[PDB]
């Protein structure tokens, strides 16, 4: 989810990009600055919500020990949805 | 305040210590000008020494100019012995190190250190 | 002012000088020690090189990680030329060749070139700009260096019009071609008067005509304390390096006399004390060897 | 006899090669740290320490880095007791200045006070 | 406490606390204390006037003939008036025992050079010259052994810093490597990690 | 404008309302070309030809005694006596008092989180504002 | 050219500074009723020897120790400094 700063330069993710008089742009002629074009925050954003039948869901990540340590979220506020805090899928009570 | 001496039991053989010393230098500065073909004269290292020895001028315990002694005598030995290079000669002439600040209005200008 | 060309630091090599330098002709002798003063300070040199990368090499230890950037540039191309001083607070123009070539003469390399590096210096914004031309300049000069010289100047002057132009007389070092010459040669004695400049003291000279605001639209002298004839300073150079390529413009040039210049600030006006020759000239000619001193006038 | 009298002041200064800039510009503190108020434990604060002012932190050109030019930037000394810190400081020439250590107070704790006949201290919940 | 706990050597312990106690009784003009560790590690602390008599005891007696000098090494611990801790790890091969003699001194108190008494001690606390400035009175040939020619400063004293004052690179106008003052590009960062709680109990120290 | 060094920025003396002299220490470093005050005001002196006699923050504070030496002696509160002397000039002039309520400029706490320059600069006291104006 | 402000500088306990004490409690009152627009910054500490200081025109500043003084006499280096305006 890239997008460029009117100098032409690939603002990254975290939302960096050089001032036009900013010197440190010289770094960059002749060369390329290495930007990552896929967003973490894009696409977290791609997945859909989780409806589940529970109150209190776990997660894991997925893989089991291959994820990240087991959570757990309650799902009592039906305004919003339930956030994982390392790996970002959330979660719905079905009702 | 009954200390064990190093050499000297007083400052008095301190400074014959400090004055054979700086015999010694004096005499090594034109070996040591020579045969590491320095670009000083034999002045500026006799004038490097002295400013050296003058920079500890101040002490007057003589067992923290014992061991004054004891270091000029190693760093001695490290010259006449060719065991230093040109450049740890050439250390004491700190010639590529850019010049302080002296005065309160260029520290001002250039940063924070007072 | 812009918050990343803030100095900071305490002035060594991880510092922040604030100066952005493009130096052209950043490859020969000037450069050399040019860079090697700029990058001790933690000072951000572009150097565009024209030659083998390989002949850059040299210039790498010169100062902290990113702080020398390399990039390729023509001398007839503008389009490089933008490319490197676009980003820097200061261009300094060392290009030069002693000799002229099949592909570059004296006015392609003292003409063309310092005005393509001053018009396109002007059209960046960039803020500082030194020239380098020779005391000896004058454009009825026997020799054709000092002839495009002495235009080049003058075209520099004309288009970038806050141009600190810097005027050395003849400098000596360990990579000069003024006291190798003589020391190669083992081409006679005349009238000629000169004023040797040593090396470090032109680029003291140079850093403290960036560094001050009152340099800008000078045209400064860079001579040496002692004047001294052509023929005992031959001598002298022969005495020293214990001995018992060129062309006719070079010779020219060493049968022309080294001008004063009284009206022109030199590198007392830039707080440089001027080295004399006879601290050294024996730490050039070391290498020459397998002394009374020359009279001054 | 083979003990000599040395009546003057302790002063090791031309010994450390610590360079002069790093000797009488700086400004040792010496104190005892602060409970970290994030937490209960106390153990932090037995000893006394020693640093120096907070010298110039810039920022690298390069990577962002914070970069330094100050040598005691993280020269952290313990010392049992402020008597042996101020000797340290004192024999090796740095000026400094002494924080004295801040105990806690005795406090009066009862928690038959939660629930008073007449005062004031009763807690509405508990 | 089976699987995971050190098994304790009681016997060891026993034993070298006896030889403490006769080396305590045997030189009452130098031993200062003798401690056994848990984990059965004998230690004579002595005064550094008895350097070489105690050290020519335990490697000359018949019932310690400690042989073998395996490491000599100092400690600063600056908030001692005699800051350094001058320590001599010795191994007997004929009783199969190991003994740690510690002693002290400042800055300006000379302790006496054991090259008399052990030959392997000419090069250690002639590191401990270099690396703490301890001077020792009559050794041989004293000087610097591990830090460059033109070092200033002793840098395993704890008032040093990790980054010393200086640092080098090459120099082309000089055509020379040169020092100059050391400046970091990016400052070590230094990491408060102990923990505010108490861990070990059994090393509580007596409050004020 | 000559930019200053804030109280994360230098050692620095401030004295509380019971006269408690306390002093700040330097966490960071001004940005920039700031500077701290005191040198600012001195090189402006040394500029203008009245050149103060210090050039150490210990000098300083050596002034600083000169004029109260109260000022230096840090976490020290130093009682104040003459009380009756300073009722007694006050009973000189008889000044009115005016007939509007005592009415403080901070009533709730919309008031507290905005008072000096740092605060007023300060997003998260602007997002506290925001919060107790909702 | 004339007196700008004075600073009495003393101890609350200390006996060197009692007669600078009686001073205070005495014949402050009606010297700052005879000099109403003139500084007299009284200031109290723990342990200082008591001192008048006298800043004058431009920046001078006199220095008077009145240790162990009478009331008398700090009445008198007072109306002297007062009289003098150096
Ligand atoms: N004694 C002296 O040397 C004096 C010199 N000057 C002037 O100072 C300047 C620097 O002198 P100096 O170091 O001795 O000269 P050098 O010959 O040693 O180096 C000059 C530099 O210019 C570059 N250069 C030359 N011709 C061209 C070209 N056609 N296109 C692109 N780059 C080019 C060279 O690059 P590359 O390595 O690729 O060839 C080199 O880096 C010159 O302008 C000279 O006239 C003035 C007075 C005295
Ligand atoms: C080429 C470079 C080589 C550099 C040489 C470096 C040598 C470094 C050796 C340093 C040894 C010393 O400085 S020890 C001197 C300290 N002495 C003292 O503190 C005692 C005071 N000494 C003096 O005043 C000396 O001038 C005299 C000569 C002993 C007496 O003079 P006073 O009388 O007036
Ligand atoms: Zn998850």
């Amino acid at each position: 989810g890239v997008r460029t700063s009117p100098t032409g330069e690939k603002v990254t993710h975290t939302g960096q990009v050089y001032d036009d008089e900013d010197y440190r742009r010289v770094r960059f002629v002749g060369r390329q600055k290495e930007v990552n074009e896929n967003f973490a925050i894009d696409l977290i954003a791609e997945q859909p919500v989780s409806q589940v039948g529970s109150r209190v869901i776990s997660c894991d990540g997925g893989g089991g020990a291959l994820g990240h340590p087991r959570v757990y979220i309650n799902l009592d506020k039906e305004t919003k949805t339930g956030t994982c805090g390392y790996c970002g899928l959330q979660f719905r009570q079905q009702h | 305040t009954s200390v064990k001496p190093i050499f000297s039991r007083d400052m008095n053989e301190a400074k014959r210590r400090v004055r054979e010393l700086y015999r010694a230098w004096y005499r090594e500065v034109p070996n040591t000008v020579h045969l590491f073909q320095l670009d000083i004269s034999v002045k500026q290292g006799r004038d490097k020494v002295r400013e050296m020895f003058k920079k500890n001028a101040h002490v007057t315990d003589p067992r923290v100019v014992d061991l004054l002694v004891i270091k000029g005598k190693m760093e001695l030995e490290e010259t006449i012995n060719v065991w230093k290079q040109r450049t740890h000669v050439m250390r004491f002439f700190h010639e590529t190190e850019a010049p302080r600040p002296k005065d309160f209005l260029s520290k001002f200008y250039v940063g924070h250190d007072p | 002012l812009h918050h990343a060309v803030i100095p900071h630091g305490k002035g060594g090599r991880s510092s922040v000088s604030g100066i952005v330098a493009t130096v052209f002709g950043a490859t020969g002798f000037l450069g050399r020690y040019l860079v090697n003063h700029l990058g001790r300070m933690g000072s951000q040199v572009i150097v565009p090189y024209r030659c083998e990368p390989y002949d850059t090499m040299h210039l790498r230890p010169m100062g902290d990680l990113g702080q020398i950037i390399f990039m390729d540039w023509n001398g007839r191309d503008k389009d490089s030329i933008r490319r490197a001083v676009e980003h820097s607070n200061v261009v300094i123009n060392l290009v030069g060749r002693e000799w002229e070539t099949k592909n570059f003469d004296f006015e392609d390399v003292f003409v063309k070139i310092p005005q393509a590096i001053a018009q396109v210096s002007k059209e960046a914004g960039v803020e500082k700009f030194i020239h380098i031309s020779h005391l000896n300049a004058d454009i009825k000069s026997s020799s054709k260096y000092l002839r495009n010289k002495a235009v080049g100047e003058k075209e520099v002057r004309e288009t970038f019009p806050e141009a600190t132009i810097i005027k050395p007389a003849d400098i000596f070092g360990r990579e000069d071609r003024f006291l190798n010459y003589f020391a190669n040669i083992r081409s006679l004695g005349k009238k000629t008067v000169k004023q040797p400049v040593y090396i470090v003291d032109v680029t003291k000279g140079i850093i403290n005509a960036i560094k001050d605001p009152d340099a800008r639209g000078k045209t400064f002298a860079f001579v040496g304390p002692n004047r001294y004839l052509l023929f005992d300073l031959v001598q002298y150079v022969f005495a020293v390096a214990h001995r018992p390529w060129t062309t006719r413009d070079k010779v020219e040039r060493i049968h022309t006399t080294d001008r004063t210049l009284p009206h022109l600030p030199g590198l007392e006006d830039l707080g440089v004390q001027a080295t004399p020759l006879e601290l050294k000239a024996i730490e050039v000619l070391r290498r020459h060897r397998t002394v009374q001193p020359a009279k001054t006038v | 006899t083979q003990l000599i009298t040395v009546d003057e002041k302790l002063d090791i200064t031309t010994l450390t090669g610590v360079p002069e800039e790093h000797i009488k510009t700086r400004k040792a503190r010496i104190f005892v740290p602060a409970r970290n108020n994030m937490q209960s434990g106390v153990n932090n604060t037995k000893k006394w320490k020693m640093e120096f002012d907070t010298r110039e932190r810039w920022e690298n050109p390069l990577m962002g880095w914070a970069s330094t030019a100050d040598p005691l930037s993280n020269l952290v000394l313990t010392f049992s007791t402020k008597e042996d810190a101020i000797a340290f400081a004192e024999k090796n020439g740095w000026s400094y200045d002494v924080e004295e250590r801040k105990v806690p107070k005795p406090k009066s704790k009862s928690y038959g006070a939660n629930f008073s006949w007449n005062k004031r201290t009763r807690v509405s919940t508990k | 406490t089976r699987p995971t706990v050190r098994p304790r050597n009681d016997v060891a312990h026993k034993q070298l606390s006896a030889f403490g106690e006769y080396v305590a009784e045997i030189l009452p003009k130098y031993v200062q204390q003798v401690q056994v560790s848990c984990f059965s590690e004998l230690e004579i602390c002595i005064h550094p006037d008895g350097v070489i008599p105690v050290l020519t005891f335990l490697r000359d007696h018949s019932n310690a003939q400690f042989k073998s000098l395996a490491d000599l090494t100092a400690v600063d611990i600056p908030t001692r008036q005699n800051r350094f801790e001058i320590v001599y790890n010795l191994l007997s091969l004929r009783f199969n025992s190991r003994i740690r003699v510690k002693t002290y001194t400042d800055e300006l108190t000379p302790v006496e050079s054991s090259v008399s008494v052990y030959k392997a001690a000419n090069w250690y606390e002639r590191e401990i010259w270099d690396m703490f400035g301890v001077f020792f009175a009559n050794h041989p040939d004293l000087r610097r052994i591990l830090t460059d020619y033109g070092f200033e400063g002793h840098p395993f004293r704890k008032d040093f810093p990790l980054s010393g004052y200086v640092e080098l690179r090459y120099d082309d106008e000089v055509k020379r490597v040169v020092a100059e003052p050391v400046e970091l590009a990016q400052e070590f960062r230094k990491f408060d990690l102990n923990s505010p709680w108490e861990a070990f109990p059994a090393y509580r120290q007596p409050p004020e | 404008i000559l930019p200053g060094a804030a109280y994360t920025e230098k050692s620095a003396t401030y004295v509380n309302t019971e006269g408690r002299a306390q002093q700040t220490k330097v966490a960071v470093m001004p940005p920039g070309l700031a500077r701290e005050d005191w040198k600012i005001i001195r090189a402006l002196s040394e500029i203008a030809g009245m050149t103060l006699p210090y050039d150490t923050l210990d000098q300083v504070r050596n002034r600083l005694e000169e004029v109260s030496p109260n000022l230096v002696r840090y976490d020290d509160v130093e009682g104040a006596n003459y009380f009756q002397q300073a009722s007694e000039l006050s009973k000189l002039v008889n000044q009115q008092l005016l007939a509007d309520p005592l009415v403080p400029p901070q009533l709730t706490i919309k008031d507290f989180y905005m008072t000096d320059s740092i605060s007023r600069a300060s997003q998260t006291m602007a997002k506290c504002v925001k919060a107790v104006t909702e | 050219l004339g007196l700008r402000e004075i600073r009495i500088h003393l101890c609350q306990r200390s006996p060197g500074s009692q007669g600078v004490r009686d001073f205070i409690e005495k014949r402050y009152v009606e010297l700052k009723k005879a000099n109403p627009d003139l500084p007299i910054l009284i200031r109290e500490c723990s342990d200082v020897q008591p001192k008048l200081w006298a800043r004058y025109a431009f920046g001078q500043e006199k220095n008077v120790s009145l240790n162990n003084f009478s009331a008398d006499q700090v009445t008198r280096a007072l109306e002297n400094v007062l009289s003098s305006k150096a």
